[PDB]
This record gives C-alpha cells, structure tokens and sequence, in this order.
C-alpha cells in the first residue's frame, strides 16, 4: 500500500539522512570554529554528498502520489522533503543562476566606495563605512557615503537582478508556484484539520492588517526622531516633511538603534549596562552560560548536556586557528547542540548568549520529532524563541535576582522610558522597512511594478509607508534595494517581521502563564514552572504540526497580533503622545528639504 | 561502522531469535532481484558511534542474563561463604551440607 510503502521510505531514510546531515554538520562546524583550506575543502565535499543524497531522495519521493495519505505526519514529511528548490530547472539555469548569486555575493564582499579628491582614502562597508553611518553627525560624509554605495552597488547590480528575477521567476513556477514571492510565502502554508488553514495569499493581507494599527506608534516614534534630527540637523530636516535616508544611523535605515544618543530622552539618566558590575566581580563567558543555564532550569525546560560544555567554544581560541565572529547556534543532529560565540565579558554578550541558548534549548525540545520534522513551525518561531529569552534576560529584576544589580536599586519611569524608546529604534523602526521591502519584492516577482518602473515604484512607498524620502532624485539605471545584505544574497526578509510580532505574543503569553502583574517591559519568567511547561508543549511540536496550532497552544490565537507589541511600548506610547502634542504627527509624500 | 542493526523485517521476532539474514527487504509488489534502489532497501544498518553524540546515541553495550531450571539438577549455585574454623568449643557446624 502506498502509505506503508512512504512509511518504510522514511524509515529508511531518516538513518541515513541524520549520519550525512551529521558529517556535514560537523563539517561546517570545523571550518567555522578552524578556518582553513582543508576544512574548507572538506566542508565543500560533506556539503556535496549531502545536498546530493537529499536531491536523490527527494526525486524519488516526488512519485509519491499525497491523493492516498491520511496520516499528517507522514504527509507533512513527504511534503517536506518534496520541495526541490532550484533543482527544478535545467543544468544550464540552475548554473547560470548560481553563477548570478555568487557573482554577487563576491561583489557585495568587495564592495568598494572611495573619497572624492583623496584617491588613498578608499573603504569598504565593513571596516569603515559602517562605522561612518553609526557614529558620525557630519551631513555631507553621510550624504556621500550613502550615495556613492548606492551608485557603486546599484549600477553593477542593476542588470543582475534583471536576470536573476526572471531566472528565480522560472524556477518558482517549474515548482507550481505563481512566483518567487509565492515561494516565499510557501514557508508559511499550512495544511491540517479544519479552522487551522493558512493560506500563502493570507498572509499578505494579514500583514497588512498587522501594519493597519502599528502606524500611528510608528508616526509617533517617526515624529520624535524627526524633531531631535531636526534639533541635530538645522535647516536640512523639514518639520512637515520625511526623513532623509542616509539620517537614520545605519547604511539602508533598517535599525534606528545607532540614533539613540541624537534621540535620548534624558541624557542625565544612565542605561541598565552591567558590564563593569561584571569586571568587579570576576565573571567569565563560563559564568555568562552558567547563568543562562540557571534561568533555563529555574523556568522548566531541562539542563544542558555534556557534550554541549565539552564541544562549544565560548571564548576566542588564540592559538592560531581563525574563527567567524558572529554567534551561531548549531543542531549537528544525533542529540549534538553546540554554540560558537566570541564571548566577551558584557551584558550584550551576556543577552546574546541567552538568545542562542534559546535556539539550543528549541531544537532540543524537537529531537524527539523525525528527521524532516526537526525544525521551526515556521522561519519566525525559531528566532522569536531566542529573543523572548533575550528579553526576560535584560529585566531589572533578573539582574537583581542573580546579583548583577544591586538589592537597592530604584527603578524610576525615566529608565524606563528611555529603554522602551532604544527598544522601540530597534524593533519598531525596522517593521516599516521589512513590510515596505517585502512588499516591493513581491510585487516585482509578481510582476505588478512594470519593469522600467522599478525604481520610481519604491521611492514612492518609502515616501508612503516608511516615510523616508531619498536625497537625490535616482532615475531607473539605479538598484537601491539591491545594496542590502539580505536581497543580494537570495534570504527572505518577512522573518524579521514575523519574529517581532511572535516574540511579544510569546512575551505576553508567557507572563500572562507566569501570572506576572505588572508592565510587561519589566516582566521576568524566571522561577516559574508552569509558564516552561507551556512554552515547552511549543517547543516538544517542532513542525509535526500546523504553525496556527502551535500559537494557538501558546497564546490562544490562530493569526498574527499586535495588541502585545502595543502593551509592551504603553508607556512609551503614552509619552510619546504626551510630547507631540504641538508637533504634527506624520509625514507629507512630496519631497520636503 | 562494524556495529550494525536490522531495520526492516517482515514480521516481528519471537523471543529469543536471532536474524542474520541478509536479504533485501521487499516493501512493494514488485521483486527485489539482489539489487538496492526504490522499495527495495539492505536492512542492516550501521550504528555510526561517533564521541560527540547525544546521550541517547552513544554507544551502550547490553548482556541479558537469562536463568532457567529444568528437570535436571541445577548446578549453577552461588557461593557459599566459609568462615574460619573453631575447634574445642560447642559450634553449630555446617559441613558441605551436612548439619
Ligand atoms: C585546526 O586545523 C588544523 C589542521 O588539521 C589542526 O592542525 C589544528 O590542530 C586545528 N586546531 C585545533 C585547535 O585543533
Ligand atoms: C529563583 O530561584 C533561585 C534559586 O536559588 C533564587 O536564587 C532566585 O532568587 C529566585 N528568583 C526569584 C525572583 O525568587
């Protein structure tokens, strides 16, 4: 029978997939964690053999007819491993499209803009570029840094996202989809029983209902932001009008957090860093996890395991083997979770290690699960699940209750307020520019914005939704969108949006289970078992199940909500209400100096 | 990779069998003939050990003890232990069963 037949199909290659995935893992971890030629060449080979092996089962699981299957699992890891990806297309296409995408990806490294009259004075983004847009005030280095990027990325850049839509275009519909941004939204399809169905063109329309009460908080922040430019910017900032792009402190204005000092409410009143409270005391990165692996049994989900202290490195190594600086949480299969990290003695390492090891804990929880099965419900959920933690780690009264901060100390509104308003420049400020780039992406596969239109079409919505203006007017030969990371290296960029709307219904579901009674920016999970066990019934699904089931057993809804991303930024919205009274709260399209 | 595990079998063991058989499994309609691919599975399967496993993967080795009686005398008995010997005193003597 052909259910049978599909369930000794996976029997079979389960085994065999977690020992490749297993060789590959460990791979990728050797050259992360040991950089050289060697293990480069010998993660290119387990790579291989592994992507390979998935192909070839994966075409053999292809004949499988899902008209005959009634058990959703079974169905659900069939369906899984049925996606083909890029193997669609031909050799010549899947060639020429992966000759496109490293193309850029080795273009994009070596980016390159160099100064005006001072031929020496030459940088690249990563070094010094982004130093430029983090710290620097001066309007005509931003100006300039930020225009010649864009002409520098977007001239090259512009005939190879010419090709590389039609060729992404092609591939989504060799694989039954209308386009590459259907695609996309095909990560977040749901098929099950009844009231539990989600649908790819759904989620457009929930996201836009999701951005239908998040506008005037963002009008708010984007009122305040604008006035202490204005402050920072005489005559350059128009009080009616938008803000200028290279303005917002980083190189494409996706975080607001590097305009906290300019935006500071009360400059008097000091953060809640800790770090030299940890240079008294003697911590270390073994304290730092040690610490973290305390508030994650405090909260129920169970210990660490040996290999995870035995394998990781939590220091730098400094014996001559190059490492990648970015933390990283890794899954190697076979009950292997290990995290690379540079840790440092800081509270944002400190927060960070919390955050990755919330994404060990996450894929322990789903070991349990089959092969296929041992992921996130959704792209979303596995980064929320870290950031709920880096949120109840940052508390006072976490710092308090482990002996970072002292027994006496006062919380007054001020500290609150201003840590809302550099939470809300990290986290609100980025919403408008995910939906407005999401939606500009999926509209160009779709093919909605006429080809010679692009350009004209995005300038418009950042005038509209983000209420940023460009500097200079950019004609059609330009490709801004395609300066950033993300959009020149093939990764989706609605996770970002999704993570923020699930960590605070996850935050507030979890205080709301821990029976937490105050506001929810100050809320703390720890020494509660119940909130873990519900968060834990979360975790154990891994992706077995629909995705609306999962945030149905964590916060009791089926859909997307905002109402606790707006009760968490209360006070701050209260406040910046109360200091826009005067002021006029929005923006006007046309383009204001 | 010279620990191995059978997978798949068409009906389930009795107690105490063994199957060292290493025939291919037959999961369809159509016959094997020898040679691997689709529905057509080898089902010995290696335990690849390696140290850095989970807790739940590392290698663990198992004996199973299995005591039985039958109609003939037993003569697997635990030792009896011998204490020192006393003499010229009044001692409950046990000698090789004879009490
Ligand atoms: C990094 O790889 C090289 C190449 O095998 C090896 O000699 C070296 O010992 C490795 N580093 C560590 C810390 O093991
Ligand atoms: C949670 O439990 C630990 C266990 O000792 C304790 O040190 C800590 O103070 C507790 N936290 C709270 C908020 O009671």
């Amino acid at each position: 029978l052909t259910e049978e037949n599909a369930k000794t199909f996976l029997n079979n290659f389960n085994q065999e997939a977690e020992d490749l995935s297993y060789q590959s893992s460990l791979a990728s971890w050797n050259y992360n964690t040991n950089i050289t030629e060697e293990n480069a060449q010998k993660m290119s080979e387990a790579a291989a053999k592994w992507s390979a092996f998935y192909e070839e089962q994966s075409k053999t699981a292809q004949s499988f007819s899902l008209q005959e299957i009634q058990t959703p699992i079974i169905k659900r890891q069939l369906q899984a491993l049925q996606q083909s990806g890029s193997s669609a297309l031909s050799a010549d296409k899947n060639k020429q499209l992966n000759t496109i995408l490293n193309t850029m990806s080795t273009i994009y490294s070596t980016g390159k803009v160099c100064n005006p009259k001072n031929p020496q004075e030459c940088l690249l983004l990563e070094p010094g570029l982004d130093e430029i847009m983090a710290t620097s005030t001066d309007y005509n280095s931003r100006l300039w840094a930020w225009e010649g990027w864009r002409a520098e990325v977007g001239k090259q850049l512009r005939p190879l996202y010419e090709e590389y839509v039609v060729l992404k275009n092609e591939m989504a519909r060799a694989n039954n989809y209308n386009d590459y941004g259907d695609y996309w939204r095909g990560d977040y399809e749901a098929e099950g029983a009844d009231g539990y169905n989600y649908n790819r063109n759904q989620l457009i329309e929930d996201v836009e209902r999701t951005f239908a009460e998040i506008k005037p908080l963002y009008e708010h922040l984007h009122a305040y932001v604008r006035r202490k430019l204005m402050d920072t910017y005489p005559s350059y900032i128009s009080p009616t009008g938008c803000l200028p792009a290279h303005l917002l402190g980083d190189m494409w204005g996706r975080f607001w957090t590097n305009l906290y000092p300019l935006t500071v409410p009360f400059a008097q009143k000091p953060n809640i860093d800790v770090t030299d409270a940890m240079m008294n005391q003697g911590w270390d990165a073994e304290r730092i996890f040690q610490e973290a692996e305390k508030f994650f049994v405090s909260v129920g989900l169970p210990h660490m395991t040996q290999g995870f202290w035995a394998n990781s490195m939590l220091t730098e190594p400094a014996d001559g083997r190059k490492v990648v600086c970015h933390p990283t949480a890794w899954d190697l299969g076979h009950g292997d979770f290990r995290i690379k990290m540079c840790t440092k003695v800081t509270m944002d390492n400190f927060l960070t290690a919390h955050h990755e090891m919330g994404h060990i804990q996450y894929d322990m929880a789903y070991a349990r699960q089959p092969f296929l099965l041992r992921n996130g419900a959704n792209e979303g959920f596995h980064e929320a699940v870290g950031e709920i933690m880096s949120l109840s780690a940052a508390t006072p009264k976490h710092l308090k209750s482990i002996g970072l901060l002292p027994s006496d100390f006062q919380e007054d509104s001020e500290t609150e307020i201003n840590f809302l308003l550099k939470q809300a420049l990290t986290i609100v400020g980025t919403l408008p520019f995910t939906y407005m780039l999401e939606k500009w992406r999926w509209m160009v596969f779709r093919g909605e914005i006429p080809k010679e239109q692009w350009m004209k079409k995005w300038w418009e919505m950042k005038r509209e939704i983000v209420g940023v203006v460009e500097p200079l007017p950019h004609d059609e030969t330009y490709c801004d969108p395609a300066s950033l990371f993300h959009v020149s290296n093939d990764y989706s960029f609605i996770r970002y949006y999704t993570r923020t709307i699930y960590q605070f219904q996850f935050q507030e579901a979890l205080c709301q289970a821990a029976k937490y009674n105050g506001s929810l920016h100050k809320c703390d999970i720890s020494n509660s078992t119940e909130a873990g066990q519900k968060l834990l019934k979360m975790l154990s699904l891994g992706n077995s199940e629909p995705w609306t089931k999962a945030l149905e057993n964590v916060v009791g809804a089926r859909n997307m909500d905002v109402k606790p991303l707006l009760n968490y930024f209360q006070p701050l919205f209260d406040w910046l209400k109360e200091q826009n009274r005067n002021s006029f709260v929005g923006w006007n399209t046309e383009w204001s100096p | 990779y010279n620990y191995l595990y059978r997978l798949f079998r068409k009906s389930n063991l009795k107690p105490f069998e063994r199957d060292i058989s290493t025939e291919i499994y037959q999961a369809g309609n159509k016959p094997c003939n020898g040679v691997a691919g689709f529905n057509c599975y080898f089902p010995l399967r290696s335990y690849g050990f390696r140290p850095t496993y989970g807790v739940g993967h590392q290698p663990y080795r198992v004996v199973v003890l299995s005591f039985e009686l039958l109609h003939a005398p037993a003569t697997v008995c635990g030792p009896k232990k011998s204490t020192n010997l006393v003499k010229n005193k009044c001692v409950n003597f046990n000698f090789n069963g004879l009490t």
